[PDB]
């Protein structure tokens, strides 16, 4: 009979286990033997205190690297304030060492864990690039909990190079079957931010996951958006439980909060997944976090169904990460069909947009091409326009059957003027979905001023698979 | 880039 | 017995076959049983005469579409000056039909051919992203006679959907060889054009194909840079022959010109070297073209011989094409090793340009990392700068085994105050070199003029392999 | 003898009379009999409340418009938020009716007063055009509170129609004595905005006005700059009081506050000046306000004395208005001499700035020419430079006389990578002085960084006239 | 009783006095008395060889200026190619000295004439700021045989200090009657170049001038435009006469041609009209060459008449100009109204260019408005827009009585991507017309090519007086 | 255009 | 885009 | 700025 882990904080870590059935159900996965064995995690942080006594068993220096420094060495920067501690407490939570009486334990305690140094320095493109592309063979997983400021006032992703890391590892990392990169979708809430502003999150690459307090209600630091796909607990108000983890000088914390121990958490119950099925693609493992997600016990004000019968919320994506029905599904999972683009342009004569504009189009979805579509993935809605008050602005995408998607949510604090230039706002709402018929986009000015400017571009690009 |  | 095409023009395809011998050696290639059979070619341009008399035959429907109107039928809308007879000139060269008595025949006659309309209207990156990745895997080969305006002024290349269409084409088309994408590049010559400005070109997706006139010359029209890898013959002065094929209307042209001409005959010879060997990888390919390449005959005042003994010229490339080598090479041809991207940050710190303005930098090439590269393949040097007058600036790239690739010429009639940003300035020249050692980077001003500016970001990307046996 | 207004709120107005002699001293003008009569102002800005109750006994359809709207009715858009209340705000300030029981009294409370709707939607170049140029032969003075966005990131001005209605106001509007446009310097003092990057207030065809509160302190919006030519009293921390004026929704309220509430308090003052000499021509008034304006009692750290004698601050101009003093002088005032403009180029081949740049040049000052100057009025420092972090810049111009004018100080939030292509900086501290000697141009990295760029341009105008 | 030259080459100035009655008709100018005493007219050029024996005896170094090198000395460089002889080819034109018995005559050969060396060097906006508004007070007229690159490809026009002279030339030259600047419209004819692409003849301030043959034809050089106003004689084909005037290196040259010989004739003609009306302003000498302009004996294939009943060509303009009747109507003529600036924003949302685009909007004409217009003088069509292949473009205007004026023809070697940036077309064309009625603009693709593009801001500017 |  |  |  699988025996718990014995850590004096294991009880503390109410979000793996703990009664009241309200967690991820981790505990389900492990009895069937699922712990992270064979399994390479690495998180692109501030770097990880390899020699914690929570960490050093599974230390794997093949999965780290300091970017920063130039050296292989992830070692973290000491400071009085212990400023540079976030890579080792989202270590922690995704293997930390079990039953060695030492703080608690992480998701996948079995998996091999390592950490880039990347963030305490010049964030560059090419630091980036390095590290998203850093191991493709070796780590399996990637997880990262940051990204542009969460002021609600930016609209940033990654450039050149980076852009290059994220499609050529999804192409080649792990042997073609595509590197795994778990990310954090942000912690603006309070600013009213909105993750499809972060060209990371927002990426097709990432499995970008959201936060829900221990009473299953949106933190005050979420963000709301389409892109988001699941979820997993975290912090929340005064009187929740937060994060246990490791945490720098070799300490252990039970305060770690934010998204940013989402992440981790999710990477974690990916890694247990993999173990259960190690030949699962990049997209396979998007569909799993799709059809074993559960809603329940989720509050928001935005559940809603989609064509497939499926509840989704922008809060919550399709909902709470189960590693139980994960590792289940995983094991007879039969790999996905070839991934088809659809591209589709669907206005480049200029419309204004004033008070509010609605653009209607019918789509065949590359119906009689090699990339006809009938199942879809992501959707991106590649909007390029002008407005003097960008905040004011709010984005709905509608698909055939019926699901609204908001893209766009208004920003109060985005005063800029500069619009935005083939911003791909992408939604995973309509997942699953066929897309032919008739997409709708909405562009609204929430606000009573009298706000001004033009869409000039709307290019509707498709991802999914043919019939089947 | 901020940390989360 | 090998019977050579009856064709009435074939004698005027001086370039197929020539009684001087100074030709592609197709003839080579198609007496050992190469001709494009099983090959498919597809031209992205203004569109296809499907039904010319020296095309219907080799037509391909699958290979076709029209993106300007979003329609299947790539058929060239016809006027007075007959603008749109590029694609079907170009189609011709590929793979007009063989032994039909009628104009010539293509380099790869056997081959199937298709034309993607999308150049007779607003060519958005939406519609290069269509053109590019139409059919991945039905299409082998994608030839384009097109790029950013050859006014020796611009600095532009592919956007975000047209970028993507090419790395998705070249990891997933052909069932994952990779989608072969064969580039004109340009015919900016009389304004001292330079290619590493065309963002087509320039990119490492694509085999950038120059020109080279009957005499074996630098063609007027010739634009020199770094990112060419061959030479295919065309159009030269008033004194020299020029391309024979099909044009619209169901004529016949003996007048084709410019780099248009080149690579549609690059890749009918790619088109051969596919058929004796399905499974080279678009990496593959690349490869044998440089392997094979001669610059015999080619008469250039920059001929340079690489740290490989390969010799190398900014006009082209590696050389002549040839499809008798080609063809020979490929047959038994063993696929590299997959392929490493090694990324190194030259300079953080700003950099006064002035005058004049040399970076060295020590590279390891990633030594002990999993991109450890020790045979180079594409090398980028990504460049963000400013400065007042742009075409006053001459840059160039040294290996560690000394070999010089220009990166950017002068051109005189750029007056840009824009700079670079984060442009990737891409050389040939140091295919198979070992990248270990030291780098140098040069910037100058050509000019007398007080120019001024700063050189704020230099990235080297180093793609290539590293000698391994088992 | 003369009796001030009995208005319920007038006692709050305590810039316009106070028990301390701490106000715009208008009780002294509207003694001698100076209130407004027969003088027209207009408000640029999101409307008027015509039929307001304070407001009704002076509105003036012939100084009304709505441009956003091309109709004659400037009445401004309602809504829950009051968001278009800020033209009613402004007129009150300028013009609310006296003596009839409602709100208080604007410093020109026998002016007509109209409004001009302009900034409720899209404002294009030609709406501000139109705006600018409405009725030049009846409006004698235009009160516009409003310019770019005061993020202190922005550098913007007016474009080709504007810049050409500024012009043509100047030159043709009352009968050729020119419009009177007073300006609001700016509300980005918490961004460290300069007013110098507003085309608007840096324009010489426009008199920029800053604000000061109760206590005499630089208030916590108050953008400094060179261009600005003289200060009112207006909104300051949560212990001082604000202005008090004709609201939305015939209301009256005791909480206006900014810039925006000392240009109309300006704009009233120059109404009483020209009721009291209507012969001043847009010039002869810039002069009142430089020779009359006060420094006594505003609280800066940079009061600096000019070659003249006069002290100035690049957060109060030449100082707080005095209506008293302006009306008195405007009696015996002589129009002055023609407009001289003498440009120089102090250097067309570039320059490295690097760290810190200096630029000194001797100037005759058009010497031997028709527009030699020896008095000046306004100075234009033209500059175009590249530079990769902008508001890392800080620069300076110092007179032959030794006035040291603060150009363009410090914008931590401007990180623009363009540069200025030929900006008009303009000062207003050397008025009067001699501009013959040498001039010096002073642009420092104010930051550690390594910052770098190259002036390219540097022109010199001066503008004045020669006795 | 009056007595024609006696110069050696006047007969030779075919332009001038010919028994073909087909020339300027300054001879009957003369006899009425006016030959230019008391006018003053500047060249802005390469400089003047002010010891010229047939200049000397005019030269006035108060209407001279060397801005190149900022020195009072107009001399020419002299180069082994007498590069800089098109100042001196100019002034001849304008003011030779007559009687002398040294080449020919000028047409105000009892002008003073000077010159202003400033095209030998850089050609800043400072020095053509500097150039233009050059002893506004002593120079009344102002002539300039330069522009933009005539490539065909080019789209320039004056940048802010110099806008900023010819604005206050115009306001405050010659003692507010504003200073005349006449200007040559090019010479890109080969390539097909189009004046309303150069911002300085395409200006309301300056009187621009197109050429015609000896025999009455469009020049091989000329450029058609709507914003040219007349017209005067000048170089042509092979078997045509040309220009006879003084050349550098004390000289004399028969051989003088394009535009550039035009303007100076046209400044000379403009400097008798003002000895015979001192007080005519920079309008009233515009409204002049409008009236008395004749079109007969001019072959083109465009004349066109507009809604007052007059001829007009973008060829020519009004036509060629005649001395006598400029000088006949001069004394008689009574000062213009005050001129009336309306401004309307035609679109409304951003139209598709496309293949062909026709925007067409009802005017009032600021009807109830100050700004009211019932006879137009200057229209400007100002354009913003984008397109692929700018030169493919062709633009039109039509005026509600039906002038159909080109603001831009095909300009076939003109590949720009860069479209225009509220670009003021301006059209002559519809002069005296009421501008009330239905507007209507036109732009087209000129080519099969399948262009794209599209036009986001209309705004048409109109000049002109109320009864 | 921001008021003030 | 030109073709060449 | 090219002389005519
Ligand atoms: C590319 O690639 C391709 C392929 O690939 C492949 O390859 C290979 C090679 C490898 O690499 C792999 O891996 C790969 O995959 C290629 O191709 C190839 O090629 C080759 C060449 O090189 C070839 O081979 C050859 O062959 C021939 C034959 O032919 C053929 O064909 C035909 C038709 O046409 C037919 O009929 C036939 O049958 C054939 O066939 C074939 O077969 C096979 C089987 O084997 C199969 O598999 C296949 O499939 C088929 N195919 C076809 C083609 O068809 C021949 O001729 C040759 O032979 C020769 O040589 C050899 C070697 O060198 C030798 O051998 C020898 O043999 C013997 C027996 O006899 C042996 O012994 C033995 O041993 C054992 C041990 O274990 C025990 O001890 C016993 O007891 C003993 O007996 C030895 O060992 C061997 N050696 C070796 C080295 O191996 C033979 O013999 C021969 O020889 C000759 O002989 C003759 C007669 O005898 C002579 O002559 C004479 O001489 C005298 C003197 O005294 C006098 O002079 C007289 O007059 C005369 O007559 C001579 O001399 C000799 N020589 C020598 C050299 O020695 C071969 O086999 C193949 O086949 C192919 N394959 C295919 C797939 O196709 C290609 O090439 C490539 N390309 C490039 C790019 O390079
Ligand atoms: C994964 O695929 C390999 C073939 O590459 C196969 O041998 C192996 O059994 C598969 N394992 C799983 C868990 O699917
Ligand atoms: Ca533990
Ligand atoms: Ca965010
Ligand atoms: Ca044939
Ligand atoms: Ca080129
Ligand atoms: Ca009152
Ligand atoms: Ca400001
Ligand atoms: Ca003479
Ligand atoms: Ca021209």
């Amino acid at each position: 009979v699988y025996q718990e882990p014995t850590d004096p904080k294991f009880p503390q870590q109410w979000y793996l286990s703990g009664v009241t059935q309200r967690d991820l159900n981790v505990k389900e996965a492990w009895a069937q033997g699922f712990t992270g064995h064979g399994i390479v995690v690495s998180i692109l942080d501030d770097g990880i205190e390899k020699n914690h006594p929570d960490l050093a068993g599974n230390y794997d220096p093949g999965a780290s690297f300091d970017v920063n420094d130039q050296d292989p060495d992830p070692q973290p920067r000491y400071t009085q304030m212990n400023d540079n501690r976030h890579g080792t407490r989202c270590a922690g939570e995704v293997a930390a060492v079990a039953n060695n009486g030492v703080c608690g334990v992480g998701v996948a305690y079995n998996a091999r864990i390592g950490g880039v140094r990347m963030l305490d320095g010049e964030v560059t493109d090419a630091v980036e690039a390095r590290s998203l592309g850093l191991n493709p063979n070796h780590i399996h997983i990637y997880s990262a909990s940051w990204g542009p400021e969460d002021d609600g006032k930016t609209v940033d992703g990654p450039a050149r190079l980076a852009e290059e890391a994220f499609f050529r590892g999804v192409s080649q990392g792990r042997g073609g079957l595509g590197s795994i990169f778990v990310w954090a979708s942000g912690n603006g809430g309070r600013e009213h931010d909105s993750c499809n502003c972060d060209g990371y999150t927002n990426s097709i690459y990432t499995l970008s996951i959201s936060s829900a307090t221990q009473f299953g209600n949106v933190p005050w630091y979420s963000e709301a958006c389409s892109s988001t796909l699941a979820t997993t607990y975290s912090s929340g108000n005064q009187n929740e439980k937060q994060i246990v983890t490791t945490d720098l000088r070799q300490k252990c914390t039970e305060s770690h909060t934010g998204t940013s121990a989402s992440a981790p958490l999710a990477a974690g119950i990916i890694a247990l997944t993999l173990e259960a099925n190690k030949n699962l693609t990049w997209r396979d493992m998007q569909h799993l976090v799709v059809q074993t997600s559960k809603p329940a016990h989720l509050n928001a004000d935005d559940w809603a169904t989609n064509g497939v019968g499926r509840k989704v919320s922008h809060s919550y994506g399709y909902g709470l990460l189960d590693a139980g029905a994960m590792v289940a599904l995983a094991q007879n999972w039969t790999t996905v069909a070839p991934q088809r683009k659809c591209i589709v342009e669907i206005l480049v004569e200029p419309k204004d947009i004033g008070k509010r504009l609605e653009v209607r189009k019918a789509v065949t979805a590359c119906l009689g091409e090699p990339n006809h579509i009938t199942r879809l993935e992501h959707v991106q809605a590649r909007l390029t326009l002008s407005y003097n008050r960008r905040g004011d602005l709010a984005i709905h995408l509608i698909s055939p059957m019926g699901t609204r998607s908001t893209l766009l949510a208004a920003r109060p604090h985005d005063y800029s003027a500069d619009g935005f230039n083939d911003w791909a706002f992408m939604t995973t709402h309509s997942w699953d979905e066929d897309p032919a018929g008739e997409w709708v986009l909405e562009i609204e000015n929430t606000s009573e001023a009298n706000n001004y400017g033009t869409l000039t571009k709307f290019t509707l690009v498709l991802y999914g698979t043919a019939p089947e | 880039r901020v940390k989360r």
